[PDB]
């Protein structure tokens, strides 16, 4: 049996060269726009 | 509308928690911890993992100690005042108990073991335990009612159900060591103090063990070896026939 992890590159998110920093900026930017609209 | 934040299972994204809960939004937040009953053996390991992660997250928040103790006093006042921050343990895929009976030879003693473990953990963290099955749509309305009650302060009326194996529900404050002792009566082989792992075993899943790397010899060592080579140049049948020979 092949799991979801083996089927697809779900783990590629953890292989970003700059660590999880870029993912935080994506979430932060969504928080920034929502903060202004709210 | 209640904000919903689902964190990915890997700790690599645990730092995202700062965007799910802030100091201003902490008291309004209700914490939900998922327990997979299709994989019961990791349930407490996962629970101490994620609860410890939450404790570490609250550490980085730097709440004033007076405010933290105020929150503790509010929560405990909500706790002892119960009559017949918040943490709610929700069990998912409890219908997989039906698998545990057929694939791992489980019985009521094992289920009593795991649910007594879960209730002792809930006592440790002062949480409310509930069993659900999205496949069978069990306790979903009960869940929704309890969530709305504990977040918005709405009323709640459902009692504690602790007899059925796969539909247990325990609101906060109901459980106690004396009340948990009822399940220990059913035990006939294990004890309450026995380790989780020894009794309930993590199966050794038969992962494809990749074979050893077969490597061709280097040409130089191979030719050196070849130079070295060149220069130096039934019972049970017998048991039956003895049995019919002794007589």
């Amino acid at each position: 049996e092949l799991t979801e992890e083996e089927k697809f590159y779900r783990n590629a998110l953890t292989r970003m060269p700059d660590g999880p920093v870029a993912l935080e900026e994506s979430y932060s930017a969504v928080m920034g726009i929502v903060s202004e609209v709210e | 509308r209640c904000n919903v934040w689902i964190l990915d299972g890997d700790l690599y994204h645990k730092g995202l928690l700062k965007f799910a809960v802030s100091a201003e939004s902490l008291p309004e937040t209700l914490v939900i911890f998922v327990a997979d009953m299709s994989r019961p053996w990791t349930v407490m390991e996962s629970l101490q993992k994620w609860a410890s992660v939450l404790r570490e997250h609250i550490d980085k928040m730097k709440i004033p100690p007076e405010k933290m103790r105020e929150l503790e006093r509010k929560f405990v006042k909500d706790f002892q005042d119960y009559m017949e921050i918040p943490v709610l343990v929700v069990c998912t895929k409890c219908d997989a108990v039906s698998v545990l009976e057929k694939e791992h030879d489980y019985r009521d003693e094992h289920l009593d073991f795991i649910q007594s473990h879960l209730r002792r953990f809930c006592l440790q963290y002062g949480a409310a335990l509930i069993y659900t099955s999205v496949k069978e749509e069990k306790n979903l309305d009960l869940l929704y009612k309890y969530i709305v009650h504990k977040t918005y302060g709405f009323h709640f009326t459902t009692p504690a159900l602790v007899v059925e194996k796969d539909a247990v529900f325990i609101p906060a404050g109901w459980d106690n060591e004396k009340k948990i002792a009822i399940l220990h009566e059913n035990f006939t082989t294990v004890k309450p103090e026995d380790a989780y792992e020894d009794f309930i075993v993590k199966p050794p899943v038969r992962k494809l063990v990749h074979d050893k790397e077969l490597a061709a010899e280097d040409e130089q060592v191979f030719l050196m070896k070849q130079q070295s080579l060149l220069a130096k140049q039934e019972g049970v049948l017998a048991s039956f026939f003895n049995s019919l020979l002794s007589k």
